[PDB]
């Protein structure tokens, strides 16, 4: 997985050497940053059904048709809800997983890597996603740099839905 | 690889849940003490040339049969294999602690390493007291109270013991 | 590979003689067919993505755990992939129905998949469940009679089912 | 082996894709080919011994030599001509391998695949073989297009000797 | 690889000794009667083609099930094949008569030999009578007595049939 | 191991042929050479002892601080005059294998590769040696080819050193 950490160490490993001064200036930077990240994914995780619940109607009041649209991929019936919902917390808990780990690797390789053609086979639309990640962005009353970490990864999230 | 922040990541992700209060203060205490794993790694690494020669000619006094014509370390370019070897464990010794975690260590080293050296005709356990002449060469050296700032660090050396002690018990 | 006509010209090489009336009138028999072969890898071919994707759905609302957390369609690579696979086992099943042998989906495909499956924790089992699942879409799509000349296709649907069960059956 | 149809599979399975209209056409074309090709195959199949035994001849016809000559690779002894008559059945049963796979590929494979080493090891004179050749192509009574399939792999032969 | 020499120096490197009078006495006579080690490599060489054909010819007519239709010697691919091994040991035979030890022919030739024959289906006895029809070939061509200066080389014939021999005994 | 015969037998198996006409001359010269380097090995072997003995002093005579400075890759106890000792013999074993083998092989396979390493790691001085080898160069008492061969890896063994 990747982490500031991870990247060091590969760029090390691949040129068998031992870790530079470099290297370890940026470990120490990633430190110093942990502080803010942290205490984002503690707050995001301690108001994850507000967030999450909260992301599922600011999908459904701007794409209604997803409301009552006969289609397993629609959160027309309760299991399409119960999907959607799923689906949120995966988003959700991804973004927190960055903020601990320091980086998008956790997000790479859990959810964005086979993201299209998963959106493609199950037909499901991106802008729903992007939707429920613009409501998060503007709602988890974070300020300071643990704000400004977050948006980080939740515009990186955007990128990769378009 | 993982990192110890990685790991943690990977354990909540196969249970599909946020990570636990116990967690987060878990992985808030290890960057707490950060500066102590960076003085870890930056001491051990620059020493590492003394770390492996030491802890060489220490086996070898201990182990004179290695070093007999015929023995697995005679001759100048099994010799240098020899030391390059303790080199390479201890690189990447250096690299678990920098990342908290084992994975780098096992996956890219310990992984088959048995094999390897009874193919060879290698013996293990030979390697065993190498790696645990290093394990004590570099833990003095990272623990030396001189030139830094005194504090416990108790914690982070039997970290640093684990990894060499689990790189030794992976050839024994 | 080899192709209907290939393999009985091995069968009779091997034994050092000509072709038997027996075998030439089975291969003028397939050759008289051959329209319907055409019209089934081409059904299928054209089709290829909606029957993975619903025997996609079908499989894991048959088997949810597989999307549970930690297990092995979890995550949107590890989903990729299974999707993936069931493409690659539909395409080497339409290239065995044009040729009208088995040789090419054994040799390049299921060839050592059951050993690769069970060393990557990916339950055999459940991937013959998607394949019987794949060959039920195929061969309705295949057997349809709208816009198509009526004729009789039930030799031709049987040795298209036998394909797909021998992909399930050396995994299962 | 090689025949219109695994050559079709090939292109497309170097690829990794699905089948082409193409090569659906391709494989369209080698089916209808299939009918003349055949009834050649049956129709020298049918005339074996007359086409085997009658090419024999024509080659001791030209190369006398052969007929005592000492020296195990001629036909001077009776297994001598054993193997000669052995090996022009070898021949008349791949051409018509030829006609029913659609191509060289059961030819090349079997036969012409080391023929150079073989011939050059075992002292065999090509042109024994291409009178023998020569005397099929003009013996098999085929006309039409079961004829035309039927010298093409003749004269393919005949090529691979030269 | 090895060479008589080599090996002697490889064996007195492991005791960690300089070379015994016996030892030194030993290569000294090898070198004495070098002229006649070229002769057999010289002479066995340029008749590789002969040896090899009239082996070959030898063997089938011995045994016949090898050339009929579904043989392991059918066809001309085949037929090509079985002549290039019979070649390529040859060939690493002709090296360790010029290296005086069996080190190339063993690293290079034999190893794993057996295995080989085994997964393809050839018959490693029939592999064996093949290396013995060249071994008798090969030696009657380098001990003739006709276009060389007369003398002893019944030393160097019987480690010339050592090293064929010890080539059949790997693969029969 | 490398030896004039090994090279030959290499260049040919690298290019899947038999050996060749100047390959074998090549081995020719080998064995005409080795009349002159085997008496050369047997005589430096008959004066081991003499040669190893007198090598050692004249060492301690041109960098006596080997003599008694504390330090264990020093001659100042009697365990480093041991180790010191051992090391003579092993490059005095070595040339009378070259002498032997006919080249360097020996010598670069079991006591070049990894030299510097091993001198670099167990702080040994390269001059030690080089001395314990001009000491041989001009005791050896060899004369005509003999010495010249001798004297051949000897150099050899300087440059590698250096
Ligand atoms: C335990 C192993 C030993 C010990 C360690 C100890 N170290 C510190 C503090 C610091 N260490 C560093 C070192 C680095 N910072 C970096 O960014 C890098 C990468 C280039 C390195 C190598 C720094 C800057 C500090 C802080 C400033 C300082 O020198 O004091 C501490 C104090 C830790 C703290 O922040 O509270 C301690 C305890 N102390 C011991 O007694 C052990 C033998
Ligand atoms: C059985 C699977 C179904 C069925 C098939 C059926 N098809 C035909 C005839 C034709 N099919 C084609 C299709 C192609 N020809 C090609 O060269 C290619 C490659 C580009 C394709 C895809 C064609 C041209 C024909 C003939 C003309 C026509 O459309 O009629 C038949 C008739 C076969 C015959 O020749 O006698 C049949 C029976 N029919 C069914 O009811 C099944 C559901
Ligand atoms: C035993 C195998 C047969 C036999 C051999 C025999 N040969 C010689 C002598 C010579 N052989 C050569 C050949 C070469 N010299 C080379 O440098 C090369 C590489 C290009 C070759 C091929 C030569 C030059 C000689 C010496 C001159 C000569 O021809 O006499 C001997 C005599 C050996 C000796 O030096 O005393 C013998 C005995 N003799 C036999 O009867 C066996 C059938
Ligand atoms: C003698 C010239 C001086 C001297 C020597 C001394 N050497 C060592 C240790 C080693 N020497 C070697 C050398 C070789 N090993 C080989 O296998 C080969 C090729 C066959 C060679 C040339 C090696 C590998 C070592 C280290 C391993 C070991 O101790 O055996 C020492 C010991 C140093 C120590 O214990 O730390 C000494 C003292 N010292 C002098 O003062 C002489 C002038
Ligand atoms: C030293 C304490 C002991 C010793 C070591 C010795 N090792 C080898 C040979 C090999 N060692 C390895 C190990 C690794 N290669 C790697 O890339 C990594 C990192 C993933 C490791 C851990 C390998 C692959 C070899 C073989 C290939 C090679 O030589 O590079 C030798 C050589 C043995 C020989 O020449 O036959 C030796 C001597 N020997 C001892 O006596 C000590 C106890
Ligand atoms: C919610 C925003 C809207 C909605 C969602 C919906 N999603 C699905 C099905 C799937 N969703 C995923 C997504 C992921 N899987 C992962 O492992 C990860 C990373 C951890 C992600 C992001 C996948 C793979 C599927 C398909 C497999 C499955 O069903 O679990 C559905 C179901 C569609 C169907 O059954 O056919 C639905 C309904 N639908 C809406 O209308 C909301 C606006
Ligand atoms: C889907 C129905 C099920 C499923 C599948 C799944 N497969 C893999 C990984 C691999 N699959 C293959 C198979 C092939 N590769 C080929 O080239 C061919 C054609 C000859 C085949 C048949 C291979 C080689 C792999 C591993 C390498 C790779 O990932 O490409 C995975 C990934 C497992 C992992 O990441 O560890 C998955 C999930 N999983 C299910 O739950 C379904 C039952
Ligand atoms: C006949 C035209 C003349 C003739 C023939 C003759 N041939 C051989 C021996 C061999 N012929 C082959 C040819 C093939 N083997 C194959 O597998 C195939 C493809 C299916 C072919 C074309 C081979 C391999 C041999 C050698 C092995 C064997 O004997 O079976 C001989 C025998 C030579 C000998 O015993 O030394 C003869 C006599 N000879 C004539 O005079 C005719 C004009
Ligand atoms: C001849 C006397 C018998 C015989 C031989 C036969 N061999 C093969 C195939 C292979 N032989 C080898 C052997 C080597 N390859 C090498 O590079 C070396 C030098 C290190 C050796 C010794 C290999 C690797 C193969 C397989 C790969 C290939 O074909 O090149 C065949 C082919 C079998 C087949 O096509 O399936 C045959 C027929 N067969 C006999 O009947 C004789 C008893």
């Amino acid at each position: 997985m990747k982490t500031p950490i991870t990247e060091a160490i590969a760029a090390a490993d691949t040129q068998g050497r031992f870790l530079s001064n470099t290297e370890l200036q940026a470990v120490d930077g990633r430190f110093k940053r942990a502080v803010a990240s942290m205490e984002a994914a503690r707050a995001l995780t301690n108001n994850a059904q507000s967030l999450i619940d909260g992301a599922a109607q600011a999908v459904y009041q701007k794409f209604p048709y997803t409301t009552t649209m006969q289609g397993s991929q629609y959160a027309s019936t309760p299991e399409g809800k119960a999907k959607c919902a799923r689906d949120i917390g995966y988003y959700l808990r991804m973004i927190t997983y960055c903020l601990v780990a320091g980086g998008t690797g956790p997000m790479d390789e859990y959810l964005i890597a086979g993201l299209s053609e998963i959106n493609s086979t199950f037909d499901l639309s991106p802008s729903w996603y992007i939707e429920a990640l613009k409501y998060i962005k503007a709602n988890h009353g974070l300020t300071g740099q643990a704000a400004v970490e977050a948006n980080a990864y939740i515009d990186y999230a955007i990128n990769a839905l378009s | 690889m993982l990192d110890a922040f990685a790991k943690v990541v990977a354990q909540a992700d196969a249970r599909g849940e946020f990570l636990t209060n116990a967690q987060f203060d878990a992985l808030s205490n290890l960057v707490k003490e950060g500066n102590k794993r960076l003085d870890a790694v930056n001491r051990i690494t620059s020493n590492a040339s003394t770390i492996v020669a030491n802890a060489a000619r220490a086996l070898f006094a201990e182990q004179p049969q290695l070093i007999q014509p015929g023995g697995n370390a005679y001759t100048n370019r099994r010799m240098a294999a020899c030391l390059r070897d303790m080199e390479i464990i201890l690189r990447y010794v250096t690299y678990a602690i920098l990342a908290g975690d084992s994975s780098v260590l096992d996956d890219r080293c310990l992984n088959g390493l048995r094999e390897t050296y009874q193919a060879l005709g290698t013996p293990g356990s030979s390697v065993a007291v190498a790696i645990q002449k290093m394990k004590d060469a570099a833990i003095a050296i990272a623990n030396d109270p001189n030139g830094i700032t005194p504090g416990d660090c108790s914690a982070l050396m039997s970290e640093i013991a684990g990894y060499f002690d689990r790189a030794a018990a992976a050839v024994a």
